Order: structure tokens, then C-alpha cells, then sequence
């Protein structure tokens, strides 16, 4: 149930540790400093908000 | 028609400009038509006063203006006689594109002056397994 009406901690950890903070610190400013997998992050958005 | 414009002196045309309108009967059915006295007075700028005919009661226009008038009449007449005439006497209209462009522009400018306000996005609260639950 919770895997279908909540996000998974593995999905969280993945991006939290590999994608977001690697960009920048004090504010996490912008995103041109990134790979093509930003598009995948966008897809992740469209999963997360469309399950929550 | 003739190039015979009646003199607007009261000795000839009593009560010319006493009211702001002129009226005429047209055709065999004698349809009524009202004309502004200013539209009529436009003729007396082209009227030439050296020339006077028919008991010195009618002047003549200049040929340029008189023939412009005749050509306008002829154009209206042949348009009436033809079936494929270009209705909408206004000429080639070409300002519908600009209207469409400004309409789309205002629409988009509103649509994207909205989401500057509707996405302040202070912070969010995502439930995450292990931590928020």
C-alpha cells in the first residue's frame, strides 16, 4: 500500500545523494550544470507528484 | 448627370443652409435620401464661379472633381450591375494578422504573468518512507 501512495526511500536517497546536491550548495541555484539525466529527474517529478 | 450646381444664394435657392440637411427623391419610385449639408458644401469648393448658365442660376465644377464624381458613380453602378463585385467597399483589408498576433500575445502574456504569482513555492512537505512516516 505505502509503496503505491508514498514515495520510496531508495528513490529519495538516489537523487538526494547523486543528483541534487552535486549541483550547488547554499541555495541549489541552477541546473545547466548537469547531465542529460536532468530529464530523468523531470520524469521522476511526474511520477512522484502523480502518485502523491 | 450635368455639371450644373445651383447657386446657394437665397435669390436662387431659398433656404439652402438654414438647416443642416438636404433631401432628395431618387428614381421612378422616388426613394428618399438625406445628405449632410457639409457633404453638399464640399461641392462649392470645387465650384467655379466664372461660369454661370441657365439664367445665371447654375455654376460649373472643375472638370477634375466633376469627373472624379462621375467615375465614382460609374464604379458604383457597374458594381451594382455585376454579381461578383467586391462587396465591403472598404479596400483590401490586411490588419487581421496583426490583430490575431496581438490577441495571442496578450493571452500568453497573461498566462505567464499568472504563474509568476501562482508559483511562489515557499516549501513543500513530501511524505518519505522511513522518515516522514
Amino acid at each position: 500500500f505505502l509503496d503505491t501512495f508514498t514515495v520510496k526511500a531508495t528513490e529519495a536517497q538516489e537523487i538526494k545523494t547523486i543528483v541534487d546536491k552535486c549541483h550547488k550548495g547554499n541555495t541549489f541555484d541552477f541546473h545547466a550544470l548537469s547531465d542529460e539525466e536532468l530529464r530523468r529527474l523531470e520524469q521522476l517529478y511526474s511520477t512522484v507528484n502523480n502518485r502523491v | 448627370m450635368l455639371n450644373f450646381i445651383p447657386k446657394r444664394c437665397p435669390s436662387v435657392s431659398l433656404l439652402f443652409g438654414k438647416r443642416p440637411v438636404q433631401r432628395i427623391e431618387v428614381g421612378q419610385a422616388r426613394h428618399q435620401l438625406e445628405i449632410p449639408v457639409e457633404t453638399i458644401e464640399k461641392i462649392y469648393e470645387g465650384v467655379d464661379s466664372r461660369l454661370e448658365y441657365h439664367n445665371k442660376d447654375y455654376n460649373a465644377m472643375k472638370w477634375k472633381d466633376f469627373m472624379k464624381l462621375k467615375l465614382d458613380a460609374y464604379h458604383l453602378l457597374e458594381a451594382s450591375q455585376s454579381e461578383t463585385a467586391a462587396k465591403s467597399a472598404l479596400s483590401d483589408l490586411n490588419w487581421f494578422s496583426d490583430l490575431a498576433d496581438i490577441y495571442s500575445g496578450q493571452q500568453t502574456m497573461a498566462e505567464m504573468d499568472v504563474a509568476l504569482k501562482a508559483q511562489g513555492e515557499q516549501k513543500l512537505s513530501y511524505p518519505i518512507q522511513g522518515k516522514n512516516i
